């Protein structure tokens, strides 16, 4: 325990919500946005 | 156990967590937003938190 | 008026293509701090293409960005590094331009200022795509440069000129119908 634990080198605040874990969300809204617009021009 | 480890560690610590003076000590503990702490005599101690 | 709104509109049209056009060709997306020239960390231009270093021993020196150094992770690193998304919001761009231009001439179509309308509004759909692909890929302190900033101009102006757009479109027809 000594020479490998007791000379032992070794044994946060949560972050704000980056645009990477939401970012399908967007590609969805932008693609149906998109399919919307086709629609709408093939009626 | 407990104090023999914290003596490991301080020895075996880079930078250097030891001091030359108790002045420059409570500078230190200072200058750290919290990353230091100093272990130093109680009487000592209440008098520089006053 | 009908005169105003289209050099409204074709003012709109150009100050977006122009707008888009220096972005997607400038180099102050990102001031990050990373490293000018390799194969010692410092400020950094980091545009689209390429990422010039700033502040350090020697400043003004580009170097591609290395894209490229997870078929998911593989496909946005292909997507980022075309640029096509900003790219094709140039493209598109243009194409209303084109259209907004033969509006004037070759006129009582009324279908090519729909065009322009539809063009300027999928080229703010591909900015916005480009923005996020952008964003996400840089997720792998930080500030956005002016270039940046141009690009999301580009954006509302863009947007704003789709609007214009199909409202002038709205009234032509409502015109022809009375
Ligand atoms: C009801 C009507 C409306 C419905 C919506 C209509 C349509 C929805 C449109 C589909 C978008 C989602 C697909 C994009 C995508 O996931 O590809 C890549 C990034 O994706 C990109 O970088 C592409 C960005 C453009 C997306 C679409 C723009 C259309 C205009 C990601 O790769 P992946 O392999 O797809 O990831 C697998 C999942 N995983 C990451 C968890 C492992
Ligand atoms: C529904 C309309 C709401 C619009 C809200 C407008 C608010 C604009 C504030 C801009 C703050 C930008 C901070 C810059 C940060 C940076 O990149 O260093």
């Amino acid at each position: 325990n000594k020479w490998w634990y007791d000379k032992g080198e070794c044994g946060e605040k949560t972050s704000a919500l980056s645009l990477s874990n939401v970012a399908g969300v967007f590609y969805i809204l932008v693609g149906g946005l998109g399919l919307a617009m086709l629609v709408a021009l093939i009626e | 156990a407990v104090f023999d480890k914290m003596w490991t560690y301080m020895r075996s610590a880079e930078p250097s967590v030891f001091v030359r003076t108790t002045a420059e000590g409570v500078a230190r503990v200072r200058k750290s937003k919290g990353k230091y702490a100093y272990l130093l005599e109680s009487t000592m101690n209440e008098y520089i938190e006053q | 008026d009908r005169g105003v709104q289209m050099l409204l509109t074709t003012v709109g049209a150009f100050a977006a293509f122009s707008l888009m056009t220096i972005a997607v060709g400038t180099d102050y997306w990102l001031y990050s701090r990373g490293v000018c020239k390799t194969k010692e960390e410092v400020m950094t231009h980091s545009g689209l293409w390429r990422t010039c270093c700033l502040e350090g021993n020697f400043k003004g020196l580009c170097k591609q960005i290395d894209h490229f150094p997870d078929t998911a992770e593989y496909f946005l690193r292909a997507v980022r590094a075309s640029s096509i998304f900003p790219i094709l919001s140039v493209i598109l761009l243009f194409m209303g331009g084109l259209c907004i231009a033969a509006s004037e001439f070759y006129k009582t179509r009324h279908n090519i200022i729909l065009s322009a309308g539809i063009f300027f509004v999928s080229a703010g759909l591909s900015n916005i795509i480009g923005i996020i692909v952008y964003i996400s890929a840089n997720a792998g302190s930080y500030s956005y440069g002016w270039s940046f900033y141009f690009g999301a101009l580009s954006f509302i102006i863009a947007e704003m000129v789709g609007v214009l757009a199909v409202h002038m479109f709205i009234d032509r027809h409502k015109q022809l119908r009375a």
